[PDB]
């Protein structure tokens, strides 16, 4: 779960990026030195429970726009 | 012409500190790792020590890129090393450059071959003497043109610190030889 | 701050007392009490005399318990010796301590060299190199009336 | 009674032991401070920046920089006020 | 009676505790910061000294309002008047 | 002096190791196997570009070898620095000196650079 | 009082007790032994001990005072170690005023012609403290 | 306390070397590979540390030195290890050292 809270960072500074795109769980997780087993699907258990709360959007097609208030 | 006809002894210079900015920033823990004779430890200080053998001459290379360099005789010397720094710091893959060069401070020992008393000196050139011998055996002599904070000892020794160009600290020893003669054994 | 201002009213009014007896009685290390000192110096634009030898006496010996004899026999030894340049460039507490020494060994009351060093500043291996400095011009340095309960001859050596 | 030391001994050790280490101390691991406050929030929902700076080997500035990021001090908090998380 | 030992015995019971809160609060301060406290210098030695001695030089009692006029000057005009000022008593009358 | 420690140290490794690999278990002998395999292998200026006219100077000291396999594996207590002498207060002290290998407690030296 | 009472006061007062609040950190105790009086002395300028004779205190404007020393003994009990006894010795703790012609006077043993040659009447009765050089008594 | 600076010893090579080709047959299953040595460094430390009993002194120089974030490596021509005669110049000896 914490590192789950350390994939949000992760997509807080995508979004720093500016290069934000619809993206999937898959492979921030290899780009964050992590594996892909049934830790992963315990973890996007934690990570829906997130989506039912997350004011970091994290929706499930096209996603991850978080700001509320987002123009530039 | 001389003030003194023997003229004094011209103190030789010891050590010398140049400081010197590498252009920018650079990192040190990737330099630590490339280093060959060089030692790091950001808890024993703030940047990455290391030596070369040529002058024999150590210095720091800070990661703010100004560096600074100490333990060089002659002032060129000094200069040229501190560049010559500069140059392993390029060579293992930084962009490294020489700008604002200076020398800071440099120091000069000397010796005027006999012994001298300092309580004479204390008491007359008070005001700018001050010897606790229980603190250190010297006298910390301040004179105010020539910016040099001389250290007199007893054997007749008498270092020079603070000095800007070397003709600078050179004025100093024959300024104070005739207040130095005077109070001697 | 404190501790350097009492070294320094204790050093003007004729009652100097060592670095090393303040920081007896405070929370700060010499090495600070030393700084500050010389900083409160520089800064009031002021000064204070030396440090002599007879200004450390009559609070050593009389703590030790030597009686007046030995102390005025302290006092001038100290002082011709430090005529005399034996005793080159060393501190003015050492060579203070090594004139105790030397009453005190060569007097009926007599006192051993850890207990000089402990009550007054001074380690051991100072005194006694102070004392192998003024030790050969033994009889010279005494003052003219003092009774030997060991004569001059047997000086303790050390 | 008060006898002559160079330097008291109780300043002696406690410099004998700052012979160790550094306040200013150094840092490389920005990922790292989420994963104790993960499992030891449970004990305290806001931590004091001397419970973190044990815990972590850092000095205060710097984490304060990264605590500015992260969380949110509590200003007015139950059991005291010190820095809050945000869940995210 | 209370004629001189348990009058400044009270003195000294409350100079005694007043020493020693000051060595806690002294040697607190230093071991919370991971130091040592050295002994000497917590005891604060104008603690019992003062404290007697403005208590007889001046008269009161800690609560310095609660007696007045215990401690008065010697009268040297006779040895008559020293010798019976040596014997004196004192109703309380308050 | 090297196998007088092998002698109760692989030993006492493979001791422990017993229910380290037993947490699997296959079969202690196909084990003790590579357990002996292990023995059976061991067995300023405005014109200042040129920072490299010819060079300022160049390292003359190359060697970029390691050429003695010597990793003289041991903990280091204190190293302290003279002026050019180096002092040392070393611990366990394990190396492969001239290609031979001996390990030691300690160990203390000069050393000029 | 000096000779039953302090060291009543003193003996019969809790050690002080003290831990550590910022693993077990160490905890420090201290306890206060016998109580040792001097003669009433003197500290001149240049700080050397002198015995301070009445007439001279109420000459001076003195007081009358006489150095109070205590035994203390500190204990070090860390992280369940063995402890570190270190009783530290007599230890200046202050100077109580001392009654003139009492047990613990410079005046106390001797005779006229002594009494005399430190210029005092033999026939002074003693039971007045110099404070500031003036007589105090104590009245009951 | 276990310590990971005998990665590159002889024994603990002989060991990797052996554990590697072992495991590569399936002899054990692939995951206690690297355990076999996370467990095999504290039951070399507690040896080292407290079974050793002896040491001896040495003497050289050296070309370079290194103190990167915890190890002391030493490029030290040292001469010689003498408690009775290693002579025999020791061209490159490589000391490395950790906390």
């Amino acid at each position: 779960f914490g590192v789950l809270a350390k994939i949000v960072n992760y997509m807080k500074t995508r979004h720093q990026r500016g290069d934000t795109h619809p993206l999937t769980l898959d492979e921030i997780l290899d780009e964050t030195q992590h594996l892909d087993i049934g830790l992963k699907q315990k973890q996007w258990l934690m990570t829906e429970a997130l989506v039912n709360n997350p004011k970091i959007e994290v929706i499930d097609g096209k996603y991850a726009f978080k700001p509320k208030y987002n123009v530039r | 012409t001389p003030a003194s006809e023997s003229s004094g002894i011209v103190p030789q210079l010891q050590n010398i500190v140049s400081t010197v900015n590498l252009g920018c920033k650079l990192d040190l823990k990737t330099i630590a790792l490339r280093a060959r004779n060089a030692e790091y430890n950001p808890k024993r200080f703030a940047a990455v020590i290391m030596r070369i053998r040529e002058p024999r001459t150590t210095a720091l290379i800070f990661s703010s890129g100004k560096m600074v360099c100490t333990g060089a005789k002659s002032e060129e010397q000094s200069r040229l090393a501190a560049r010559k720094y500069a140059r392993v710091v390029q060579k293992l893959g930084f962009p490294a450059k020489f700008l604002d060069f200076k020398i800071q401070n440099m120091v000069g020992s000397c010796d005027v071959k006999f012994p001298i008393r300092l309580e004479g000196l204390v008491l007359t050139h008070q005001q700018f003497s001050s010897y606790e011998p229980e603190l250190f055996p010297g006298l910390i002599y301040r004179m105010i043109k020539p910016r040099i904070v001389l250290l007199i000892f007893v054997s007749g020794k008498v270092v020079l610190t603070g000095a800007k160009v070397r003709a600078e600290i050179y004025e100093a020893f024959e300024n104070i030889y005739p207040i130095l003669k005077g109070f001697r054994k | 701050i404190a501790s350097a201002c009492l070294y320094i009213a204790c050093r003007q009014e004729g009652v100097p007392r060592t670095f090393k007896e303040i920081c007896a009685v405070s929370r700060i290390s010499k090495k600070e009490i030393g700084r500050c000192f010389k900083l409160i110096l520089k800064a009031l634009e002021t000064s204070v005399d030396l440090i002599t030898t007879g200004d450390f006496m009559s609070r050593f010996c009389s703590n030790l318990c030597l009686p007046k004899q030995v102390q005025m026999a302290a006092t001038h030894i100290a002082r011709k010796a430090v005529e005399l340049d034996l005793v080159p460039g060393r501190s003015p507490i050492s060579v203070a301590a090594a004139a105790i020494y030397m009453a005190s060994q060569a007097s009926a009351e007599k006192r051993t060299q850890k207990e000089i060093g402990d009550i007054a500043g001074v380690a051991d291996v100072t005194i006694r190199q102070s004392y192998r400095l003024i030790y050969p011009r033994a009889p010279d340095l005494f003052p003219t009336d003092f009774k030997f309960d060991t004569p001059v001859d047997k000086l303790p050596q050390l | 009674t008060n006898y002559k030391p160079v330097a008291n001994h109780q300043y002696n050790i406690e410099y004998e032991r700052k012979k160790k280490e550094d306040g200013k101390r150094a840092r490389a691991d920005k990922q790292h401070v989420l994963d104790m406050l993960f499992s030891a929030f449970e004990k305290h929902q806001y931590y004091n920046l001397k419970d973190l700076v044990d815990i972590t080997k850092q000095p205060v500035v710097y984490l304060k920089e990264i605590l500015k990021e992260i969380g949110v001090q509590n200003v007015k908090g139950i059991h005291k006020n010190t820095w809050e998380l945000k869940p995210e | 009676l209370d004629l001189a030992g348990p009058l400044l015995a009270f003195l000294f019971r409350g100079m005694f505790k007043n020493l020693l809160k000051e060595v806690r609060i002294y040697a607190q301060k230093f071991i919370d910061r991971g130091k040592d406290f050295n002994l000497e210098l917590a005891i604060k030695t104008r603690i019992i000294s003062d404290g007697l001695k403005y208590s007889l030089a001046t008269g009161n009692w800690g609560a310095h309002q609660a007696r007045a006029g215990v401690s008065q000057v010697l009268n040297r005009l006779t040895f008559a008047s020293t010798l019976s000022h040596l014997r004196r008593l004192n109703s309380p009358i308050g | 002096t090297v196998p007088k420690l092998y002698r109760s140290v692989i030993e006492d490794v493979i001791n422990d190791v017993r229910d380290i690999f037993l947490d699997d278990g296959v079969d202690e002998q196909v084990l003790m196997e590579l357990k002996t395999l292990w023995e059976n292998k061991l067995m300023g200026q405005v014109e200042e570009e040129p920072l490299n006219s010819e060079d300022d100077v160049s390292d003359e000291e190359g060697q970029e070898l390691f050429d003695t396999e010597n990793v003289v594996v041991c903990q280091y207590d204190k190293i302290h620095r003279s002026k050019n002498k180096w002092k040392f207060h070393l611990k366990d002290g394990i190396m492969n000196l001239n290609g031979r290998d001996y390990i030691f407690s300690k160990a203390i030296g000069d050393a000029e650079w | 009082f000096i000779q039953m009472s302090v060291q009543r006061i003193v003996e019969d007062a809790p050690p002080i007790d003290l831990q550590a609040e910022a693993e077990e950190p160490p905890r420090y105790l201290l306890k206060f032994e016998q109580i040792y009086l001097s003669k009433p002395t003197h500290w001149e300028r240049d700080g050397a001990p002198s015995p301070m004779m009445p007439n001279e205190a109420r000459l001076r404007n003195l007081t009358y005072s006489a150095p109070l020393y205590v035994d203390i003994t500190k204990t070090v009990i860390k992280e369940g170690e063995e402890q570190l006894q270190t009783q530290h010795q007599k230890t200046f703790i202050g100077k109580i005023p001392i009654m003139l012609r009492s047990t613990y006077c410079l005046l106390n043993g001797l005779t006229d012609r002594d009494l005399c040659e430190l210029n005092e009447c033999p026939l002074d009765p003693g039971g007045y403290f110099i404070i500031n050089g003036s007589e105090k008594v104590l009245i009951a | 306390m276990a310590y990971q600076l005998y990665r590159n010893t002889t024994l603990g090579n002989s060991l990797q070397e052996s554990l590697d080709e072992l495991i590569q047959s399936q002899q054990i299953t692939p995951q206690l590979a690297l355990q076999v040595l996370l467990q095999f460094d504290k039951a070399i430390n507690a040896a080292l540390a407290q079974r050793v009993r002896n040491r001896v002194n040495f003497r050289g120089s050296l070309n370079t030195y290194r103190f990167c974030d915890n190890v002391w490596t030493f490029v030290l021509n040292d001469v010689e290890f003498r408690e009775v005669t290693e002579l025999i110049k020791v061209d490159k000896v490589k000391i490395v050292a950790c906390d």
